[PDB]
Order: C-alpha cells, then structure tokens, then sequence
C-alpha cells in the first residue's frame, strides 16, 4: 500500500513517470491523454490512498484527484478499515480532551455582532481539529450515548453546538449542497469516504458492507466541520435520525435523485443499526 | 424516446446455459415516428467506474428489448473478471445501453452475480420468484403517447422453474396490466399539472403466497404554464419617504407559475427579469431582486408543486434629501409567457426643521460629562441613511459649559456637561446656545434657542472618594460619594435579586437609566471612567457572561469595577 505522497515520491525519481504525470495534469487542468493514461495506470500514483489525520492530507487528495478523469457515487481514497455526563467528565479529566474542548467551545460560542452569531471557517476549523487528533474512545463516546429522556437527548444534541455549525437561516437545496461539497478538495474526500462505508446492504445482517460499524461511524464522525455536516433533528429520547442541514425542496425534476441522496442520512438501516448497537 | 428507468437489476449464477432470457428494456417514444433501438456498451463494468473486459457472453434482441445470454458461464471467466475488480470484492457488475451514461440518453444495467449456482424451484421463497430486490421507479414525461414500460415476469426463473404457477396483477385509473401478457400500459397521456404520483400496490400470486408489492410512477413536467398574476395585480404602489438607504425592499410582489422545470441551475438563465429603461436616475438608484419559492396547491384533492416568484424592487445608493421626484417603472418577464409590470414610485423630500426653543435646567452638583438633554430632529426614528450632525454656538462666548455628540443609531445628540469651573461660577447661570442641527449630504440646515438654567446649591464631597461610581461595593458607599457621570452629584445604587447569573445585577452606577443599560453610547464611550460596567474591554473575576461586542451582559451578586486596570469583580 503506497499512499500519494511516496508515490509522488517515486514519482519525482523517475523522468517517464514525472513527465507522462505533468502531460496529463497539462491535458485536465485525443492521443495525449490516452498516452498518459495507458502509462500512468500502471504508475505508483495508480491506485494511491491517503490517511485519516495524516501530514499534509491536502496535497495527497490534490494529487489523488488530479489523476482523476471527469456519479452518485466516487471511490473513497483512504484506507478501508446520565450516560452523556458521564461521556463529558471522562473528557474533562483528560488533559487532551479538555484543552481542545474549551479551545473549540471558546472560539464557537463567542457572538459577534447582533447579525453574526459567530465565525463560521475559525468554527468549522476548531471542530476539524478536534475530530482529528482526540481518541476515538472519547468523541464516539461523546457524540454517541443512549439517552432516555429529552434533557439527554438535547445535550447530546448541543455537543457539536448546533447554533453555530449546523443551522442557518435558511435550508438550501441539497443538491446545490453537494455540489458545493464536490468543489473542495477535502469535503468531496469525506463525502466519498461516507459513500463508500455507509450504504445499505440487502446480503449483509446489518445491512453494512463487510459489517463494519467501525468504519461507518468513521465516516460519518469525519464530515463534521464542513458545509455538508448532520447533526440530529430534535432531542426525540429514542428517535435518531441524523440530517444535514437542507430539504428537497427547490429539486425540479431531480427531485427523486434528492430524495435518494436525503435517504442516506435519513434512512440508513446501516447507521442507526450501528448507532443502536454501538449505544447497547 | 426516453428509457422508462434508469436501473435494471438482474441476478446471475455459475453455469447457465446460452440463450438463457434475461430481462426485457422498455424506451417509450415521444414522435409517432420513433423506434427504439438498442445497441450494447462493449465494457463490463465493474465497480467505480472500472472497466474489467469486453461483452461476450450477453446477447440483445433489439425488437422485443430482450437481454439475454449468447454463451455459458463458468467459474473460470468470473474468476478471471473478479481478478481485475483492483482490491474489491466483486458483487455487482453493470452495463451500457445506447438507444439512438445518464437517463434519457443511456441506461446502465445491473448484474448481481454469486458464486454458488442455480438453487431449486422449491428451494427459493416465492417472493423471491416474483419480484426482484430493488423495486421499481419510473421516469414519465406529461403529454405524450403512451405505451408499455413494465413487464412483471422474473425471465430465468420461469425459464429454470416453469411448473410454478404464477399470476400478476394490478389493481379510473389510466393504467393497465393486459390478460395473457403480463406487460403494463397506459391508457391516455397523463399531466403531471393534474397529479405528480401514482403509487399502486401490485399482487402476485404463486399456487401457495400473495405477495404485495409497492409500484410508484413518477410524471415530468413540461414549461407548460405561462406566468400568472395571484388576483389581477400588475401594479405597485410604494413611497421611499424616511429610509433611504443603500439597499431597503421597497416593492414586493408575486407572480404564479406551474413551470418547475427551470431549475435552480438554469433558473437564473431561464426566468428573466427586465428594467425597462428611459432615465439614468432609476438605472442609479434602483434595481429589481427575483427568486421563486415552491407552493403545494390542491388540483383534485391532490397535492403538487408550483413555483411563486416573487419581485422586490431594491433601492442602489443612499438617497438625499433633496430628491421631489416621482416615476413609473415598467418590468419585462421572461418565461421562455412575455409578463408587464408597473411601479409607482414617488420619493417626496424631508423637513428638517426643530421645536424652536429647548428650556431646561441643570443642577449645579453635577460632574464632567454627565447628561441632560436630547436634541432632535421631529421625526428621530426615521433617518436611516442621512447623517446629521448636532453642533453648539455659544453667545457671550466666554461661558463655554456644555457640548453635543450626535449618536448615529437615533441620529440626535445628547447634552452634556464639559466644565465644572464654568458652572461653578454665579456669573454664567442663564446660559443662551445657538444648537444648529447641520447635515453631511445636502447642505441643508436649521437652528434653535437653548435656554438653561445653574440653579440649585454646591456641596464639597468626600475625602476618600473614588474618581468612578463604579469602585464603591455595598449601598452607603456608593451614595455618600460622587463619582464622575452623574448630573445629580451623588452616585446611583440599582439593586438586584438572588437568581443566579441575571441580567439582574446589583451594583452602583452613575444614572440608572443609563449606565447598565446594556449599550455603549457616544457620551459613555469619551472617556472610560464614566460607566465601565458597558464600555470596558477587560477581564471578569466572577460567574458572568460578557456582553456582544463588549461589556458585562449579566454578572452574578454584586458587581464593582476597577477601570483604571480593566477589570471586573462579581461575587455576593
Ligand atoms: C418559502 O415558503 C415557505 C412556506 O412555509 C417558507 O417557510 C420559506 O421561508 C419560504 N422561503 C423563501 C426563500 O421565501
Ligand atoms: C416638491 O415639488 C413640488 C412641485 O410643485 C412643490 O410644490 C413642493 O413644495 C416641493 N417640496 C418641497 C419640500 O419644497
Ligand atoms: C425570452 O428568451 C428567449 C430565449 O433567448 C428569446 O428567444 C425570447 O425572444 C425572449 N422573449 C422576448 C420577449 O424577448
Ligand atoms: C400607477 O400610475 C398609473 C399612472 O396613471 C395609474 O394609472 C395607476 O392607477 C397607478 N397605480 C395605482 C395602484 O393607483
Ligand atoms: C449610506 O449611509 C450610511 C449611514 O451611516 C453610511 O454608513 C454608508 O456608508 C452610506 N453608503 C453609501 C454608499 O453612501
Ligand atoms: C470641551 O472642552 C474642551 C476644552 O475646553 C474642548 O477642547 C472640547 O472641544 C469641548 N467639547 C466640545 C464638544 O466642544
Ligand atoms: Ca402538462
Ligand atoms: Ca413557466
Ligand atoms: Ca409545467
Ligand atoms: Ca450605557
């Protein structure tokens, strides 16, 4: 297993190699490309994955998706592998855990103006940063714990502080959304990585491919921090259905593809199995 | 023509014989001069995007749309094409079908392949005879001749199991399942400007089970659907009268449509809105701001869609006083039908004149900078984009006393007093000001009288007093010393409640009408002693929660602070 990094290194000591993948990047960004392409599919940087919380996770997926030729679905380029207080004071006398909790909570819950409730990127960067480098004992512990009541449920609710990320003033389309997510680098990256790991399956028990639950919580616990990141829809006790922040409306005649795409948060059999039995 | 889905499913095994059937394909016209041809994509896809080898095994009929197989299988070829699936476990493969990938223009075909071989007839449940795993989902246009689109029957199962006895059935409707033919057609061409869904429940019988099974149809829109006035209005009347800004909704009204099919991509290139010109003052100070919103209207006791667009009409600079003026402006619609409409606009000029004589009075206690009057122009809350100054001329010119700063948020100014030696004298005790309300844009302007009046007493106050209010902590303290904004002399005490953290806090200030009232004026803001309790950016010891962009929002007991270092005590 070669990820982009040392593959671009082997690439950068070869000069066929190097110049077949500067002519191709020339042609995307006739007989010039399928030149390039008939000799890079047999190139390390054919087939080159990158890492979760890896040095310089951005050059790799800007690799990784030059390469890529110009779709529901992509291939994900990674490696595929009171209960909520209790789940806080287990954070809070940690000194990891504390440290980046109050460094996202102190920067999200400070409100600018009577407009602006608060700074949206420096948010979304907090929240990336402490889904990246805290262990995942403690943030599936966190954002994950079976509730009875309400008061439990709207803590667990409030734990990624919805008032800030999630909402806004309005529920755009979620197709506009997608696309939105599709034009950056990293949130296509997670969105792949969610799709390749949390379908529905009609072979499996669990309805999940190779029934891994590790592996769907992962993908779904990575898309917080960007623009197309879920949260749950009110404080129901035992209720859980995750969305992100968007509805079917404005769809035209793609309305159905809209729907299909809303039933992945929505209607998972998959997650909410994984949910249940990570919760028991 | 058009493919009725986009998704074909099929279940494949080891070993089945050629000439096999598989499935059929439905691509129902739009001309009655069309006939659907199918021609094969010559790749087996994989998963992702990935080509594995040629088609060489399925074969086509292009006259009854019939997939079926042209050779054998083995475990030596899906072995070999499960080699090239680079790292993934192979479980579906799909296809391309041309027609004349993405629906209409194309259909991919699924293939969902195991492998162990060919169970039993009796070893396979019935409702694994019937339907397949993923149940349909149609594509529809409105408006078109009609044909058939469906099949129900499962082809290699009839073909492997035909002692099984089967039935199909459905169930004013304009569809039809036909006897001794399970294909289904439609009667009449359908409108989706009538009703958008069709959700049916088909039956299958076997022997012995009755299986239902959901059927949804789904109908396409057409532009079909000029746009439409609510209830005759093609005109709006509107007055730009006190605001005047840069950008206020002056207009605002909607237009009907039951065309959805501009979508929010094209939306912009397809629904055109048009000022009509005739004079650079509009084109300088107005424009017209568009987007639609989806409404759910009965038609048959149904719910479908349909678009409301809605016009506002948005002003492009701050607007001067001076403006007299009325128009007509004149809207084109494009829904490429051709829509009109009309605004009467009339922006009418201010009055800026001021109650002639402002009589007042001033206790001789008071300190530096403390408030006592407001200046205003008769309407106060009206001004939104035109700045207007407040200024003073003093008469003698050698009584100089009091001063004006105009907030922004009221546009007005507020008294307060610059000396204390001034007022301190029996000389200047009437005191007669020229307050000219002046303007930034226009330079109209006016004027009035001031009349005040020194009146009252003078007492020294304490040796030990403090330069703010704010440094005293309990009740007697903070009375029996004068800080600095006060014009009473004496320092006010506010006193809270046992709540918790409240807005509620019991503390000493200067005039409780303004120190904590949770906003930084122009008076407070000039130097910070005055009322540090909503001016300050400092640091809080105590159970609090700051202010927006600065100040104490709400504190916890009792409330003192130091603003010669910045900070802020709360504690009972
Ligand atoms: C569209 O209409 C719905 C009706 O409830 C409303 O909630 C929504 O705010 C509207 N959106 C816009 C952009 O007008
Ligand atoms: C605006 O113009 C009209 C034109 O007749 C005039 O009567 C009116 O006095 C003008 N407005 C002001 C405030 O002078
Ligand atoms: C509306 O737009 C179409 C598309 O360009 C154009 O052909 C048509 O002339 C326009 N309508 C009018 C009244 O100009
Ligand atoms: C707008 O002005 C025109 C000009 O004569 C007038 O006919 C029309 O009635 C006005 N609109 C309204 C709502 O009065
Ligand atoms: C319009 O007026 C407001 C009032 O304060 C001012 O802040 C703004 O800069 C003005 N803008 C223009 C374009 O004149
Ligand atoms: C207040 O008095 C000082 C000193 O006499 C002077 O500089 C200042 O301009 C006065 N304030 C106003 C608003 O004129
Ligand atoms: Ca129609
Ligand atoms: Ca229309
Ligand atoms: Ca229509
Ligand atoms: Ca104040």
């Amino acid at each position: 297993p070669v990820d982009c990094v040392r593959a671009n290194e082997l690439c950068a000591a070869e000069s066929n190699c190097s110049s077949r993948y500067r002519t191709l990047r020339q042609c995307l960004a006739n007989k010039e490309c399928q030149a390039a392409l008939e000799v890079l599919q047999e190139s390390p940087l054919y087939d080159c994955r990158c890492k979760r919380g890896m040095k310089k996770e951005l050059q790799c997926l800007q690799i990784y998706w030059s390469i890529h030729l110009g779709e529901f679905y992509e291939a994900s380029p990674y490696e595929p592998v009171n209960h909520c207080l209790d789940a806080a004071k287990a954070c809070n006398l940690n000194d990891n855990c504390k440290k980046l909790r109050s460094s996202y909570i102190s920067i999200c819950n400070r409100e600018i103006s009577p407009t602006e409730r608060c700074n949206r990127r420096k948010c979304h960067k907090a929240l990336r940063q402490f889904f990246d480098r805290v262990p995942s004992e403690y943030t599936y512990r966190m954002l994950f714990c079976s509730c009875q009541d309400q008061a439990c449920a709207e803590r667990r609710r409030q734990t990624i502080l919805p008032s800030c990320s999630y909402e806004d003033k309005e529920k755009p389309n979620c197709l506009d959304l997608r696309g939105v997510c599709r034009t950056d680098h990293l949130c296509r990256s997670r969105l792949a990585d969610f799709h390749a790991n949390c379908r529905a399956s009609y072979q499996t028990v669990t309805s999940c491919p190779a029934d891994n639950y590790q592996a769907c919580l992962g993908s779904y616990a990575g898309m917080i921090g960007f623009d197309m990141t879920p949260n749950y829809v009110d404080s129901s006790p035992t209720g859980i259905v995750v969305s992100p922040w968007c509805s079917c409306r404005g769809s035209g005649n793609m309305e159905e593809e809209c729907e299909k795409f809303l039933r992945d948060f929505t209607e998972n059999p998959c997650l909410r199995n994984a949910i249940q039995a990570f919760g028991n | 023509l058009y493919f009725s889905r986009d998704a074909y499913w099929e279940k494949l095994y080891v070993d089945q014989a050629a000439g096999t059937p598989l499935l059929y394909v439905h691509a129902l016209r739009d001309a009655p001069e069309e006939v659907p041809s199918f021609r094969l994509g010559q790749h087996l896809y994989g998963t992702y995007r990935t080509r594995l080898h040629e088609n060489n095994w399925i074969c086509i009929q292009e006259d009854t749309g019939l997939l079926y197989l042209n050779r054998s299988l083995d475990h030596s070829s899906w072995e070999k094409l499960s080699v090239r699936n680079h790292g993934f476990p192979l479980l579906t493969v799909y296809l391309k079908v041309f027609l004349s990938c993405q629906w209409p223009g194309c259909a991919r075909v699924y293939f969902s392949f195991f492998n162990t071989s060919f169970p039993a007839c009796s070893s396979l449940k019935p409702r694994e005879l019937c339907f397949p795993e993923t149940r349909p989902s149609f594509r529809i246009r409105e408006n078109r001749p009609p044909g058939t689109f469906h099949q129900f029957r499962l082809l290699p199962v009839q073909f492997l199991c035909p002692n099984i006895s089967v039935a199909y059935r459905l169930l004013g409707l304009p569809f039809r399942c036909a006897p001794d033919s399970l294909e289904v057609s439609t009667r009449w061409a359908l409108d989706r400007e009538q009703r958008e869904k069709y959700e049916l429940v088909a039956v299958c019988t076997v022997h012995e089970e009755v299986v239902m099974v959901p059927f949804p149809v789904t109908v396409y829109d057409e532009d079909d659907s000029a746009p439409t006035f609510p209830a005759g209005v093609d005109t709006a009347s509107a007055v730009v009268e006190f605001k005047r800004k840069e950008d206020t909704v002056v207009a605002t009204l909607r237009v009907f449509d039951a065309d959805v099919v501009p979508a929010s991509g094209e939306l912009v290139r397809r629904y055109t809105s048009t000022l009509l010109p005739g004079d650079t003052w509009a084109q300088q100070t107005f424009r017209v701001e568009h987007w639609p919103n989806e409404t759910s209207v009965q038609a048959n006791g149904s719910f479908v869609r349909a678009t409301v667009h809605d016009y506002r009409l948005v002003l492009n600079r701050n607007l001067s006083i001076s403006e007299n003026r009325t128009m007509q402006l004149a809207v084109l619609v494009n829904d490429s039908g051709v829509l009109l409409l009309h605004f009467n606009v009339s922006v009418l000029p201010v009055s800026l004149h001021l109650p002639s004589t402002y009589s007042l009075s001033v206790s001789r206690r008071a300190r530096r900078f403390a408030q006592i009057g407001k200046v205003c122009v008769e309407n106060c809350q009206a001004f939104s984009g035109i700045n207007v100054q407040y200024k003073l001329h003093s008469s003698g010119a050698n009584c100089s006393t009091l001063g004006v700063v105009t907030s922004a948020e009221d546009t007005s100014g507020i008294l307060f007093v610059n000396d204390t030696k001034a007022l301190r004298r029996p000389k200047c005790a009437e005191l007669h000001y020229m307050v000219v309300a002046t303007d930034q844009q226009t330079s109209r302007q006016a004027q009035a009288q001031l009349l005040v009046t020194v009146e009252g007493s003078y007492v020294a106050e304490e040796a030990g007093c403090p330069l703010s209010c704010a440094v005293s902590k309990r009740r007697l303290e903070c009375e029996e010393c004068g800080g600095l904004g006060s014009p009473t002399g004496r320092c006010e005490w506010r006193q809270g409640d046992g709540k918790g953290i409240t807005r509620n806090f019991s503390t000493c200030s200067p005039s409780t009408k303004t120190c904590p009232d949770g906003h930084c004026d122009v008076v407070e803001t000039q130097d910070i002693n005055i009322c540090p309790q909503d001016c300050l950016r400092g640091s809080i010891v105590g159970g609090h929660e700051p202010g927006e962009p600065r100040g104490i929002k709400a504190g916890y007991g009792t409330c003192n602070c130091f603003p010669e270092e910045e900070k802020c005590f709360c504690e009972p």
